[PDB]
């Protein structure tokens, strides 16, 4: 089998002798003679002629085996060979161009790839097309850590893609493969435990069990069993971390406790027997929380439901807790009950739900009768962070919370549909008070509690910084494999998750899900696939 | 110095 | 030119002789063990014959008076791990053994030891005066190992496996007291003993292993 | 002698390490040893005035015991009366015949 | 020439061959390994295979008895850094390796070491005597390095990376004791190990980078630096770990514990969701159902809805019930916010939402006694406060949040909860035993209490520490992956925590317990200045873990 | 007509001499020079990229004539050649990958076949595509009864199948054919009435 | 014992740099004669401009094994002295006026 | 033994 060498190979070998003798240069090695998979991209029917579809810089990371071998060498030099495989069909038409751009030239909309030395790729070609990229560098070698100037391989559209049949299919996948050239080499062996600065990637945060095993949401510690899309948009900022090392709100990600110390207490009725205790404090008095002063840690981020009398209010956040006095306080014996927490205004008069955090006031009204009711000015709440949802009857109401009921702070970004992509919202099986035995079987549908992101992810992303791991304008993409179908999921730079379901409101069950696999950063204009079993 | 140009010539 | 701080598994070091090692002993031993037939297991390139293997370790402290006994061993093929396995298929044995000593000290200590071979018929115990035998004196500052050989001084023509008979004994004693010139808590060193068959050790008569077994010879198991 | 945990008639629930104390009963030989001594003959293995020595190693130290012609076991400890724990024992290795007037090494450290 | 006191990177020193380096071994190794194709990475001029590179270090103490092992490795491509880099992109290997030892001592010491190569079929254990193998003895006063070559003796044609098979083992132990004639404080030295591939080492099959294998990856990736100084919780409460505290004697906690093999010690799948039951009697003492203490109990075996074991419901605390009667609240124990609900498609009762104390009782509803064994017992719960309505129906259940607190009357000092004399035990468990000087370790954290709401780590009385067995990220990393071949029984995987003024080593055995070299001390080691974690490898349990704290 | 030999064939012949001289090794035999039918599978429009469609282990049962000849020999060694024929149409699009997986690696959803040495198969190709599987074994030969470790040939999806016409047809059939390599052989003749333990099948 | 190695440019020098997995030299504490190693010029330029040299290698000396005093006490430290000399291929190239970019614009040593 | 390596070489 013939191996291709570069046009500048004799000058490339000699000037790299400042790094010593060449290493890993043996032309009969099996890691060097075969082509291996590198990447994949999409060619669409809506791409104008002259648009750039693929761009890669010269690097030893565009090959699975030179990336492993670069962990123990401080330097590289030489060329690299590329190969393009179109999936295609015999009813399509259109061509593409690929050329190597020297250093010093822009890559952008004004680049005329068709007047460089190029190759032409057909939309219905069966045999792959090959192009070689030499190492055109102003340095003697490329040190690992700070390489310098490199050439760039650019793929553009020559003639636009045409489907004369009609609808349905409107996109083609193209696969890139790579083997090194004859003149590629390494220099200057080093410790493999040394500089571990490798393109940090947000691929290891979403693995397989995360979705078919352990894994919870930011509202409840319940198992994620299904994803539900919502068209239009939503906003949530309780435990929601974006791709930077920052967040907008209180409640660090742990379901430990809800604790506050100062706040007024009262109760209605002139009798201290079988009443509903009412505790309320304003926003801005959470001194014990080191993150935000707006609310104590673990407070829910949905609005209050205005109810009165002995009827259990629909939806909401109910949790098992008690009251406790101040001044090295021990909690009172005769008041432990389920309390309904939320945000309201105008208490203790007309209690109205509110949208915004500013100008609001946290409240806590008990849903069941308590024999004793206090009226002391210093009081607090000790409520477990895990709770349930109150219901009047068993039935099946709706997924909770609705996108309009979520309380957000000023300065929060909103999720918006881009193209056919629609923001999704992870669901889970939870318990209720209308029926304790919420088995996922017969006796009507079960209750679904919906959060923003998998708590696991938040845990693994709150440590590291992902500012340069994803360029703005793209999503980090995974591919979910089911038993009789497959799907595609996105993650924006702002912390949200998307899928290309369109304008549909049907739940997707993660029962026959087998495994996940990372794809990479992909542009938001491309529609994510929805080839499901139905 | 001579070996460098000699190798590049050869 | 290897240094003395590294010792190889086949290396005897300095060979220290004694007047009991004579040529007529070896010639008489071979020519009278010839009544058991040809010698068996006498291949000189075998791994079990060429290497030294571990036997014992003992302690030498500064409080031991001259004439104190530190280590004794009786002549037997049970002193080597591999001639004890091979004795299960033979009915006789004859020959000598080599003993290698390594002293773990430094160049700041003082004191000397003494080694001699005791003929059979002599009681081994306290009051045995080693320095009035033919002996070898070994310093505490020695870096290379020292090897002496115990020959076969026997009144039989071979040793039967169940009943060997009279055998010699190797005794190591104290020549002069151990001295630490600094003084303090560090007053002890250790000596390690290893063993290897000599060039004339052999077995003679083959027999079934289902004969007198290994539980009827010694109560080791 | 060889110590063993033996129950008592005042408290049949008591085992080793109990809060009421541990009860011990002693024997001269272990049972496999006296079973093996009644099946074979070892006249030609030990002269009168000799011990057959075994080395016992522990997690920290090591000690030596010896067996006489009469069938008794010995250890060189002097006049101490403390029980040997014998819980963290690791290995037992034979040594062979030694003179009887030689001190068996006893250091647990 | 260099005068012995300076050594080059390509200089082996003296050469020590025991008995296993033969010509026929190399000739049979080269010719038979051609079944994988032509060899790869075979070029005897490259820098990665001509120099010695760093592998390991170990210490030699005065108090080391003869016959104790200081260093052991199996034959593997993980013993050199560059072959470990190259083995992720190949699927087969054959050949031998060289090991260079440099003793950092002086000419005043004494003592010897011994090294041997063990055949593949021999078990490496307590009854292994390496001085009855062909060996080589090294003095402690050596200045030049000593190189030992281990060959490849194998019954198969090559070693697959996912299934090597039988391999030899290099063992280095004490020949004679280390002696310092001056005595005093200096009682240990250090030996450094370098490695270099032999001339007959090769790879064969190219495969894909980071491919999966039939064996198992090393357990180093689960325990990183954010687990200790950040996120990471306990097995019983969802609170961040703050410190590290030893126990004397040992313990046995078998609720949410996973072994190195994939197996659980009974019930309680590892997620802090809820506690639910559908069958169980309810009662109340006294003739009046007003301001009373509810009493629920059910036998062990009534947990039909638990998919793992029938003995207990999911998420139940493994605490023995401390019996109490009257208005005086119990000490410590487990208390959680809960309510009651009735069966046959029933809504929960409004009038009774109160904190209940959870545990296991014996002889309910009569005299209640604490219990240590779970088999033949009955789970129980009773309220600590007064509720206004009691139920007396035979079918009834619970609804308790999984996160809980401790109930204490006085709350000044108390005692770390739970104690080893209080943790219950399921049938079929192995218990912790302190081997060497190493002791069982339990992770500490901060949990709120009923006596004081503001349980902050600072002033206003000293804080109370709850103790859990293993971290919840660690339990997640063992509930799926099986590690039957990742670590041989008899040793543990050791890490190396590095503080701002010291360092300590922590271990992880096959039983899932953590070991530290604390000895006989019960001092809380606060993890506040800890910076980074670097894994080490598999170390035998007889070796002592270091405890350099300033 | 040219016959293809394996890359490890010289070491494969020599180490199989522990079973004696090679049997049924004649390069002009008609059962050995032609390709014959083995199996068939389905490629669907609903298959995600990276899904496994076909998996076969190295065995003398993936050929109609080596399966007949294995009734009278207690042992085999050598390679085997595969061929793929797509039914197809000129209006379809999509590619496939085929690679040989060494022993010790899993076959599953996490396998990246596109970074092994592979071949690419088109959905509208008329000429068949050929790949050779060598005998990469840790043993000297494969005894019939308990072979050991074998390589596995895996077929996966590179780019998903596309039908721009619309409805009706949504699946393609692919036919596999097989002929042995030059280095394949048998050893140690035995009684044909002996161990009759052959993959029991519910076809009869 | 001590350990010395040459680190190529592009690698961060600090704690956690593992010197013993580079090509290295081991030097004993009992050495009487001096030991000299040479650091070559591993650069990606054709020469180093005086104002802006570029990337350079770094020489690092670390601890191989712990220092041991067998007597024990208050005497636990020794000292090592470093000296320097140009190698046989060190040179300058292009002459310029000293009234150009001065010595106060290159390094803030003065 | 020699014939085996001789055949593999040839």
């Amino acid at each position: 089998t013939s191996v291709v060498t570069a046009e500048n190979s004799s000058a490339s070998i000699a000037t790299a002798g400042i790094g010593g003798p060449p290493q890993q240069v043996d032309q009969q090695e099996t890691w060097r003679t075969n082509f291996y998979y590198n990447d994949v991209f999409t060619w669409s029917v809506a791409d104008a002629p002259g648009s750039i579809l693929y761009t890669v810089q010269h690097s030893p990371q565009n090959n699975p085996f030179t990336a492993v071998l670069s962990q123990m060498y401080a330097g590289w030099a030489g060329g690299m060979q590329f190969r393009f495989i179109v999936a295609g069909s015999g009813v399509f038409g259109g061509r593409l161009v690929a050329a190597v751009i020297p250093p010093g030239i822009e890559i952008g909309p004004g680049l005329e790839v068709r007047q460089f030395p190029h190759v032409v790729i057909d939309a219905r070609s069966l045999e792959p097309v090959t192009i070689t990229m030499p190492d055109l560098r102003p340095n003697m070698y490329h040190p690992t850590g700070d390489p310098g100037l490199v050439p760039t391989l650019v793929l553009s559209v020559y003639n636009n893609l045409i489907n004369p049949f009609g609808g349905s299919t409107s996109a083609i996948q193209v696969t890139v493969e790579t083997r090194p050239s004859e003149d590629f080499e390494f220099v200057m062996i080093r410790a493999p435990s040394s500089k571990t600065v490798d393109s940090i990637s947000p691929a290891g945060l979403l693995t397989t069990p995360v979705l078919t095993g352990v894994g919870n949401d930011n509202r409840w510690n319940g198992q994620i069993v299904g994803l539900q899309p919502v068209p239009g948009g939503f906003s949530t900022c309780n435990r929601h971390w974006n791709l930077n090392g920052s967040t907008y709100g209180w409640s660090s990600p742990r379901f430990a406790d809800i604790d506050h110390r100062r706040g007024s207490a009262s109760y209605p009725g002139n009798n201290a027997t079988n009443v509903l205790q009412f505790w309320y404090a304003n926003a801005g008095s959470a001194i014990d929380n080191p993150i935000s002063q707006v609310a104590p840690d673990g407070f829910p981020d949905m609005s209050f439901v205005p109810f009165n009398g002995p009827g259990i209010p629909a939806a909401g956040w109910v949790g098992f807790g008690a009251i406790w006095n101040s001044n090295s306080g021990a909690p009172n014996v005769t008041t432990v009950q389920a309390y309904e927490l939320g945000f309201a205004t105008g208490a203790p008069g007309n209690l109205q739900p509110t949208t915004n955090t500013s100008g609001s006031q946290t409240v806590a009204k008990s849903i069941y009768a308590v024999v004793t009711g206090t009226a002391q000015n210093p009081a607090g709440l000790f409520v477990m962070a895990s709770g349930v949802i109150s219901t009047p009857s068993a039935n099946a109401i709706t997924y909770t919370p609705q996108p309009d009921r979520i309380v957000t702070t000023p300065g929060t970004p909103a999720a918006a549909p881009v193209g056919k992509n629609t923001p999704i919202m992870f669901a889970s099986v939870v318990r209720r008070t209308g029926d304790v035995n919420a088995t996922a079987g017969s006796a009507n549908g079960t209750q679904y509690g919906t959060g923003s992101q998998p708590l696991p992810v938040t845990i693994g992303l709150s440590l590291n910084n992902y500012s340069s791991a994803l360029m703005p304008g793209q999503f980090f993409v995974w591919q979910l494999t089911f038993a009789s179908g497959f799907m595609e999921i996105g993650l924006s730079v702002d912390g949200y998750f998307y899928a290309g379901t369109g304008a549909s409101t049907t739940l997707i069950d993660l029962t026959e899900l087998i495994d996940v696999r990372p794809v990479g950063p992909r542009p938001s204009k491309s529609t994510l696939v929805f080839n499901l079993g139905g | 110095a001579a070996e460098f140009f000699e190798g590049m010539v050869h | 030119s290897v240094p003395g701080t590294t010792t190889d598994g086949m290396d005897p070091g300095v060979v220290a002789t004694t007047s009991v090692v004579t040529a007529e002993n070896s010639s008489a031993s071979i020519a009278t063990a010839g009544i058991g037939g040809p010698p068996q297991q006498v291949d000189q390139q075998e791994t079990w014959r060429t290497n030294f293997y571990y036997n014992d370790v003992f302690t030498w402290s500064v409080a031991d008076a001259p004439g104190s006994i530190l280590y004794t061993v009786q002549h037997s093929p049970q002193n080597n791990p591999f001639t004890a396995v091979l004795s299960q298929m033979y009915a006789g044995w004859a020959g000598g053994m080599q003993f290698r000593f390594i002293v773990a000290g430094s160049g700041v200590f003082g004191g000397r030891l003494v080694a001699a071979v005791i003929p059979p018929g002599i009681e081994i115990g306290p009051g045995l005066e080693v320095r009035q035998f033919p002996h070898v004196v070994i310093d505490a500052r020695s870096l290379e190992p020292v090897t002496i050989t115990m020959p076969d001084l026997r009144p039989n023509m071979y040793h039967p496996t169940g009943d060997p008979g009279l055998v010699p004994t190797l005794v190591l004693s104290v020549y002069n007291n151990l001295i630490n010139p600094f003084g303090g808590s560090t007053s002890a060193i250790q000596v390690t003993v290893e063993t290897r068959p000599s060039e004339d050790f052999e077995f003679v008569m083959i027999r079934a292993p289902s004969s007198k077994t290994v539980d009827s010879i010694s109560p080791a198991g | 002698m060889f110590a063993s945990v033996v129950r008592r008639t005042g408290d049949v629930n008591a085992t080793a390490g109990s809060a009421n104390g541990t009860q011990y009963g002693t024997g001269s030989q272990p049972l496999p040893v006296t079973i093996g001594l009644s099946l074979n003959n070892y006249s030609s293995a030990l002269m009168p005035g000799q011990f057959f020595v075994w080395q016992l190693t522990f997690a920290s130290g090591f000690m030596e015991i010896g067996l006489s012609v009469d069938g008794y076991f010995y250890a060189g400890t002097g006049a101490s009366t403390t029980l040997i724990d014998l819980t963290e024992l690791i290995d037992v290795r034979p040594v062979g015949p030694r003179p009887s007037k030689s001190t068996l090494v006893f250091n647990l450290g």
